[PDB]
């Protein structure tokens, strides 16, 4: 609480829960339980759905807090075809517990993470995960002669919309969102982008990311591309893809098809154990090369 | 939610109900307490209706429960006990009436009913709690 | 009189060591689902060392892989005047196929310059090498089941003058009694001939290459699974539904024999799924069996018809990493990673297996687990009712719902009249080739 | 299920579970649910015990299935003399879920190996471990300087009947049933047999394995001889046992007694660790020996 | 039917493992307190080797501390006839300062008879070293993150012929987004020079002199928090509070994010607290802010005011140990320890540290410990209501009773609307420096 | 907390109310145990009052729970049972009275009420349990 | 139990438990279910508090017996004021079980040393660890370069008050019971005693022992003394401290202000992990000496 204490160290209070969940995608959602619908930002906070708000957790440690919160799901509300398909994975929410009377009484209990919802009988049930989720994880390369970065990343920049890399392409095809025929298939070499991110921003699938295989035309430039999982909403054959191009994350694939070699952030030799152990023997080749 | 009709008349002598709150509570072992409300509101929650009439009323009272009922419509509640406020404090109740003129709208609480026969024509049932859902 | 805090004692022991008698870890829990609760499994083995002690258990291993092997019966040093011994190294058991390409501490060095005699380790029981007539006939040990390599008149030389670790690839046929029927190349064969020659050179087309050289050894995938339920004494065994090679796995003595077998199941992804009392080694596919609808679904505990669980975002396992062997170079142990592109953000669980494969086969297995792990999050809770009970615990639900129509794998069925399930959300298009180019 | 489907799609079922479990002797033990005796094999199926069968569970990993199986013991049954003595050990079941019907439409939920079985109260519980309960469990051999096999086994065959090795006199003066004085101890050396099988074949313990030690002949060929454990059932006096020949699993025991010394699976010089780190000094004894 | 004794088999899995998803260790959980599990952690690595596997992780390092590195790129033994190599080991990631005073496989050797040419491993991605073109500019590999040294024309002479095992002293600048802003020495002095000259001598007092030599190096201790949780991806990081040195701390990769963090907590005791969604580091104190008498107290769960936890006296760490490294001399794992004089009949809990840090700093910080776990032996459990809600997780409480007004520390707060706490008893006296003399 | 009314005035016979004390008790299983309190006070712990009255004023009554009531405040309480002491022990009562005269204000232990009717004007709830908050 | 058996078989018995703490100071107390006060030892066993007596378990593993203890804390009982400031902490019991009719009919349960003591609500629970807590616990030496003894140790005998070196003086400034100001600061070196022991021998903390450090003299022999701990009882400002001197357990510290340098049972050299991996190259220093 910030300076509320006025108004909580009487016992005659009246503070209600209410909580805002940003998703992945910008738009947010409300959450109170005023029962009547409050909003103090420009979130329009509504208790038709969620709070039910049960103890808040806490620690010193670096283990994470937690909070079940239980909840309904409706049309207006998550609806669950949303959230099976994808979303809400790493959805930030801030619990907030306001006063009904004045809003401007109001502080944060925690700013959450929300890992493990679980939904059922009509229901969501979502384990708010706590601020330090990230750590107590493992984070590190391992020295191995792929490259580590993916194509947008700092270690490796590489303007990924520089030329005609990018198939803008809109979608026809979708079958079992698996398959896609794509109308314009043509432009580009046959298997170009093989591990490649299919970002579809029309639709149904709005901004939803899924990674490509089997990047094969079969005739007139037709371009049927497979992925590896489904995109859990299905594409309505007029949505709108871009394909970045796919990177083997090779040293070989790295410098032809792509110009950015320097930015490698790979270890190609990497000589192994039975160097490190070899005494040299006097024989044979011991002069100075590739030992490739 | 429907608009449908207010209920069957007939309403026995016992028709309990009155408002709730949730207002969760400490109780400070060593002295006073301190406790919250987060509603503003309050659940009028009706309980203990009975109908008596003949099994002609019977019928018309069992798909009550079933036709417009379901389980999540309306069906506009009768008080025998726009916005009404309570001056009788210097406070005020100032709570709102969606429907008009002590209306109510409600649910009943009850995964099934239990229809009795007491005589060749007496049709009884001893209570359909509900709690008004908004 | 009352019963103090070891309320919690009695709760633990022996309140939850009953549990565990009647049934990196960060990537092999998710890979085998709810399922069952995955054991340790394949540190692997790198700078194979070989220790002459009392201690060290009988390796076992399936086809092309080094392997360390262990001194039993060396003489004493020999002075030429510059010292010569008479080893015996006992790499692995069973009858095995000839091994070659012996390289010591360090590089190589060429198995012609040796004196050694290898020794399949028959079951016929193979008589003494007569090198062991140092110590006599009548202390000779004439060992039967061990597949031991003697090396005699050695010069300790070049290499120091102590005694050098020595290495040595062995190729090792699957056995067992499934393996004799069903003779696949390594008997099944019985003749090939037909070498191409016709003579750096054109080896571009060797991955397509009719030609059957090197990939000769690798034993199927069941016969392998067969040899271990074998040892362990399953011959109830069913194994028609694998279709793999295995090209060199390698477990020690006393490690579990299920581990053995588990680190398998992370690389070709099998069920183990025991319907009957065959034990169904199946491999896994998306071929659904069930078709339910929503209505079609039984009155469970929790009250609830599909109770769907999604994990965590923090913890998908963003990048997934091995520690496969090479395979067809000098055998050593590498790594590959798949990324993937939206989070890489974190998340790194890797894990190491034992086994010996290729270079665009384990960026094709990581590549499949890193889909694989992102769409196991998914899980479902339901019952199913006893009218269709022919669901077997491994079988995979179609699962129509109003909103998706998502397939479910199932795991951890409790039914006593009342098949109760908990799946896992799979896909049919993961198991797949990823057509990867090669090293 | 196999192929009663059409039985069980329709509400109106009626299969009642039964399961059969064959001992490790031949004879096999009946119990069904159904409250009336019926057999589909020649197995006649008793509703006399056994039978509450609660909970089969399943596992797609290694871990065993389980099924407690609550039921009664009698004379008829199990009756718990037999079950002490170590009989029922490895006993193999089969569950089946017949109609009664018809007991031409059953299957077989698991094929079980009966690990745990708690008695107490005048009843028994008994864990049925699943399919894969030999899976979890270490098996292998540690270059030890003894044998590693049993005399029956085929790393080492005997041929275990080929001349007077075995001792096939009946029984007297069973004592504690750890002593037994045999009337018949002369025919043999002194300590023939130390590590053998007292196999009984006759009376109260048929077919029961127990291991000797203290084969000592006091007087006109006695050849009172202790055993490790006692046989769990008291033999009578008159049974007939059979004693296999003693193996100390030794070079020098295996050779001198034995003619298996080819045979020998085992590992006898196996030279050491401080043999492994040690440089050749050029000093004292360096010719090629026996290093022994 | 009925169920069996696997009531206790899904009491487990998952029956608690929903726990730990959502969530030497001897002196390491006494130091948290009640708090959290404390994860395994700093392990201290002694004769450090470079491996030159596919399989080891990338180090991180915050100061001067020597680490091993690993070979990327050897060229084959080149024979000038007696040996020569062309090495290129990787230290460690991010742009560092520069690598002085190698030394490999024994005591010592001097830089100016090698060629190494070092590298910052910069974003900036430095070019090709051209001692690379042994490969070509075509398959030169350009290291972006990692600072690699390599090596050139090495003799391998001296140390025998073999490779030696090389340790390298390395200086790495604290970076992330909280490091650039408010720049320490690193980059904030911005020219210092006054160089004292003025030419076995005085250096006694250089630990209270003014001048600047080595220390210069050491790194607050706010903004290497900050690098974890910037790498970590936590940047609403919230670390004004710290005041601490670090002088050279080590963590591996994949040494879980936070496992490396506990390790600073254990040294600089700080609280981690996370108020509000800052994640706020404080510093620990004992600056009370409560101030609750026993009046002010809610009723608990248990229906008691305040209870008052007293650990066993079996249990209380009579002797507690480190595991530092050196940090002034040839930087190598040392060891202090702090006995009370009463109790030193048993109970040794020690624990490793893998950061640097000097010798009276050390006997400072086991002498620290020992006081504390000794304090920290009483924990209270209260509820306090939500009147005064503003009490956050880490905060002190006076507490007056009417024996004793002991101060309380809190941990475990799990409100639901009524705040119920677990405590431990914490004393301002423990976080003072210890003022002892040095080596 | 409010200074609004005592209360309507009708209460039925069986308005049932008595201190109560926290009374922290260890029962040594030996035999005799010591006990003691942190209150130095009693909460009054008022129980089963009755409205009965015609329906005119139950509409008072209703909103009496929901208007100046809510949960969490004082409306002060009319006991038919500024410091009175207890005389009768050579102890003392000695205990405080922040309203004049017997006024104990007080909170209503209900979530919710339940008015009944019982005929055409019968107005009827059951219990409405206080505890005295200070 | 010992020759109570007669009492015992006979269903009529009479055993009521009962038992006595001896504190780490002299004086023991006295607990029993008897509802009586009684005593058999000079004890006075006081049915007045403790003795609830929970479930005594046993077990032949090296694992401690446990029992709870449920209790009342009061005046003439721990009072629990004596219990937090630092006393009962190794507190010996006995565990009885005596006859109420005739106390010389009576045996000891255990023997035991009272862990854990959790007190709360007007009452205390205090578990009761076995005779093996000790087992369970590390002991030993690291070779560390300090000392590794306490002052009074065996391994390291001083004769702690051979002359001036204890300051016997009486308190007073006890302040914050962490500072105290002590009147006859003056008789020694300024920061003499550093880590020593200040036993309090009078008043309110009597017999009770905390650490020095920051040993001060600010002006006139004030000496100003800090502790790392508070007592936990408030001394009154006239009660009688010693304080033996302070050993920073080092080679100079321990030669130079104590004499005995002999009795070090430290490990000052200890060369290190580099010299012994480390190879001797012919350079530089390679003559014998110090290595330091
Ligand atoms: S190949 Fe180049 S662009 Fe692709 S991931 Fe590797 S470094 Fe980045
Ligand atoms: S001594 Fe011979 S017969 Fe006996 S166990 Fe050993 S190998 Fe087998
Ligand atoms: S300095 Fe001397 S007296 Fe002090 S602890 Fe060390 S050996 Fe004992």
């Amino acid at each position: 609480p910030e300076s509320l204490k006025a108004h909580l160290q009487g016992g005659v209070t009246t503070l209600a829960r209410a909580w805002a969940l940003a998703r992945a995608d910008g738009r947010v959602l409300g959450f109170t339980d005023h029962d009547v619908v409050l909003r103090f930002d420009g979130i329009s906070f509504e208790p038709g759905s969620g709070m039910t708000a049960k103890a808040v957790l806490q620690g010193t440690g670096l283990s994470v807090d937690n909070t079940e919160s239980y909840g309904a799901l409706s049309s207006e509300a998550i609806t669950e075809a949303d959230l099976l398909a994808g979303r809400y994975d790493g959805a930030a929410v801030t619990v907030w517990l306001v006063n009904w009377a004045d809003p401007a009484m109001r502080a944060v209990i925690f700013r959450g993470h929300l890992g493990e919802v679980s939904r059922g009988a009509g229901a969501f049930t979502a384990e708010l995960r706590g601020l330090t989720a990230a750590l107590g994880q493992e984070q590190g390369r391992i020295y191995h002669p792929r490259c580590a970065a993916v194509l947008g990343d700092g270690r490796c920049r590489f303007d990924l919309t520089k030329d005609g890399y990018a198939l803008e392409a809109a979608l026809g095809g979708v079958d079992e969102a698996v398959v896609l025929r794509l109308a314009e298939g043509a432009g580009f070499e046959d298997r170009w982008f093989e591990k490649g991110r299919l970002v579809v921003l029309d639709g149904a699938a709005a901004g939803l990311i899924g990674v490509v295989k089997n990047d094969r035309l079969q005739a007139d430039g037709s371009r049927l591309i497979e992925l590896w999982q489904r995109l859990g909403a299905n594409p309505v054959a007029g949505d709108r893809v871009r394909i970045e191009p796919g990177c083997d994350k090779r040293a070989g694939t790295c410098r032809l098809k792509f110009d950015n070699f320097l930015n490698f952030r790979g270890f190609p030799h990497i000589p192994g154990e039975d160097w490190m152990v070899s005494y040299p023997v006097q024989s044979g080749t011991n002069d100075g090369g590739s030992l490739f | 939610a429907f608009h449908e009709v207010r209920f069957p008349a007939n309403l026995s002598f016992g028709s309990v109900g009155g408002p709730e709150r949730r207002t969760e509570i400490v109780t400070l072992s060593s002295g006073h307490e301190e406790r919250n409300s987060p509603w503003a509101h309050s659940r009028r929650h009706y309980d203990a209706g009975v109908g008596l009439r003949s099994l002609d009323d019977v019928e018309r009272l069992i798909a009550f429960f079933e036709a417009r009922g379901g389980q999540l419509h309306g069906f506009r509640w009768k008080d025998w006990a726009g916005i009404v406020s309570f001056n009788e404090p210097p406070p005020q109740g100032a709570r709102v009436t969606a429907g008009f003129e002590f209306d109510v709208p409600v649910r009943f609480d009850t995964d099934r009913i239990a229809v009795s026969v007491q005589s060749f024509q007496a049709g009884d049932l001893p209570q359909v709690p509900v709690v008004e859902v908004r | 009189a009352t019963i103090l805090l070891s309320a919690a004692g009695a709760a633990i022991g022996g309140g939850f060591g009953g549990t565990v008698l009647g049934l990196g870890r960060v990537i092999d829990q998710r890979l085998l689902g709810s399922g069952s609760q995955s054991v340790e499994t394949g540190r692997v083995d790198r700078l194979r060392l070989s220790s002459a002690s009392e201690g060290e258990a009988v390796g076992r291993l399936w086809g092309r892989m080094r392997v360390a092997g262990q001194v039993i019966w060396a003489t004493r040093f020999f002075e030429s005047a510059s010292y010569s011994l008479s080893l015996a190294l006992a790499l692995c058991e069973g009858e095995i196929l000839r091994v070659g390409r012996v390289w010591a501490d360090g590089s190589e060095i060429e198995v012609s310059g040796l004196n050694m005699r290898v020794y399949r380790g028959g079951e016929d029981q193979l008589p003494d090498p007569k090198i062991a007539a140092v110590e006599g006939a009548e202390a000779a040990p004439a060992y039967r089941g061990i597949a031991y390599v003697v090396l005699e008149d050695l010069q300790l030389a070049p290499f120091g003058n102590r005694v050098p670790q020595f290495t040595f690839e062995v190729v090792r046929a699957a056995q067992g009694a499934l393996a004799e029927a069903e003779p696949d190349l390594t008997r099944g064969l019985r003749a090939v001939a037909l070498i191409p020659g016709t003579g750096w050179s054109d080896g571009e087309n060797y991955a397509r290459g009719h030609w059957i050289s090197g990939r000769a050894v690798a034993q199927p995938l069941a016969s392998v699974v067969a040899e271990i339920c074998g040892a362990a004494g399953i011959t109830e065994i069913d194994v028609s539904g694998l279709y793999g090679l295995v090209r060199g796995y390698t477990m020690t003595g006393d490690q579990t024999g299920r581990a053995g077998l588990q680190a398998l199941m992370l690389a070709y992804g099998f069920e183990a799924l025991e319907r009957d009392g065959q034990l169904v080694f199946r491999m896994r596919d998306g071929r659904v069996a069930a078709d339910l609808a929503a209505a079609d679904l039984a009155l469970g505990e929790g009250e609830a018809v599909v109770e769907t669980v999604r994990a965590a975002e923090a913890e998908i396992a963003g990048r997934v990493r091995l520690a496969y062997v090479e395979a067809e170079g000098d055998f050593e142990v590498k790594a590959v990673e798949a990324v993937f592109p939206d989070a890489a953000a974190g998340a790194a669980a890797g894990s190491e297996l034992s086994l010996a494969l290729t270079r665009a086969q384990a960026q094709g297995i990581v590549g499949r687990w890193l889909a694989e792990a992102r769409v196991a999050r998914d899980t479902a809770r339901f019952a199913l009712p006893p009218s269709r009970g022919h669901l077997g615990t491994g079988d995979v639900v179609r699962l129509d719902l109003p909103e998706g129509k998502r397939r479910y794998r199932i795991d951890r069925v409790e039914q006593a009249g009342l098949i109760q399930v908990e799946a896992v959300r799979v896909e049919p298009g993961i198991y797949a080739p990823a057509d990867e180019v090669e090293d």
